[PDB]
């Protein structure tokens, strides 16, 4: 009955993995030679990323 | 020559004009004046345009066909749907850096054989095309493997209906057979409907051949395209099959007298002077 004004605090802990942002248009895995790194092979065209 | 992989590619590499090198002997019928439409329109030119084509005439320029005879490959394969319309020039530039790090006196030869290797499988899809019959014949006769050759009854009936089957296949070049899991089907048209069901036709069909309310009505979708393709003699006249197969004979021909009769009887309610919604709807129920 006395408790105090309180305000929450959320956070997560994800240990011992790797925060995988895959190279895919849909994010997904359909295949170790994704979509999106077959529109760029026989390309020839360097990309900068940043 | 419109759908040519060589003749396209001329119209896209070489150039519109009379140059001196691909067209050596028509532009030295015109420096020497021996043509026969304007033959003194070389005289008529500035130095700078006259002296300049002696030189390129006496002693010619060399040039590249590579980009000539890859542009050909690639015009062969994005037109009989090797590759997207979209890759024709990520094709065109991943082959020409391939013939460039590997470039040769064998591979420029090999190229010459490849431009006219791919002139003839051009030409011989398209002739495949019109005939419209390989795709078919080898999965139409992969069906009647399954199907038994011997019926009990109707023997007769049976190899002649069978036989009229590859008649379909062979005198519609747009018709097509298939399998899709178990059963295999028959389209009468490329993206088209009236799709029969083979092995669910001749699953009921079995066990009718000499008969003489009990057909699924792909059966008798099957009676009505096989109709045109079949004689009064190929099948009986008693067999409840051979009945169906003439009268499905006379619908097709009362359909296109119908058809003709529909043609004549709403050209002549228009001027005569009717209701348009009205002269289309007593009509059909004139015919049908």
């Amino acid at each position: 009955k006395t408790a105090v004004d309180s305000i929450t605090q959320k956070k997560f802990l994800c240990d011992r993995t790797l925060w995988r942002i895959p190279f895919s248009s849909n994010f997904m895995s359909m295949g170790a030679l994704t979509d999106l790194g077959q529109n760029l092979l026989y390309a020839n065209s360097a990309h900068a990323l940043d | 020559d419109a759908t040519d992989p060589a003749v396209r590619a001329a119209l896209q590499s070489q150039p519109s004009g009379l140059n001196s090198t691909d067209d050596w002997r028509q532009v030295m019928d015109r420096i020497m004046s021996l043509t026969a439409r304007n033959p003194d329109a070389f005289r008529q030119q500035p130095q700078a345009n006259r002296l300049s084509a002696i030189l390129e005439a006496v002693v010619p320029a060399r040039a590249n066909p590579t980009h000539e005879k890859v542009l050909a490959i690639v015009n062969a394969l994005a037109e009989n749907r090797a590759i997207r319309p979209d890759e024709a020039g990520l094709v065109y530039d991943a082959l020409l850096q391939r013939v460039a790090r590997y470039n040769s006196g064998n591979v420029q030869t090999n190229l010459d054989r490849l431009v006219g290797d791919v002139r003839e499988a051009v030409a011989q899809r398209e002739r495949a095309q019109q005939q419209g019959n390989l795709g078919s014949m080898v999965a139409l006769n992969a069906f009647l493997s399954t199907q038994p050759a011997n019926v009990p009854r109707g023997q007769e009936d049976y190899t002649n209906f069978v036989s009229a089957l590859r008649l379909m296949v062979t005198e519609t070049p747009q018709s097509e057979v298939y399998q899709s899991g178990p059963d295999y089907f028959f389209q009468t048209s490329r993206q088209g409907l009236q799709t029969v069901n083979l092995s669910q036709a001749f699953k009921n069909l079995q066990g009718l051949w000499g008969v003489r309310s009990l057909l699924t009505p792909n059966s008798r979708l099957l009676l009505l395209l096989i109709a045109p393709f079949t004689d009064s003699g190929s099948v009986s006249r008693d067999t409840y099959l051979g009945h169906l197969l003439t009268l499905y004979r006379e619908a097709i021909g009362q359909a296109h007298v119908d058809e003709h009769t529909f043609q004549e009887i709403t050209s002549v309610s228009r001027a005569l002077g009717q209701e348009d919604t009205g002269s289309l709807e007593a009509t059909l129920n004139y015919l049908l």
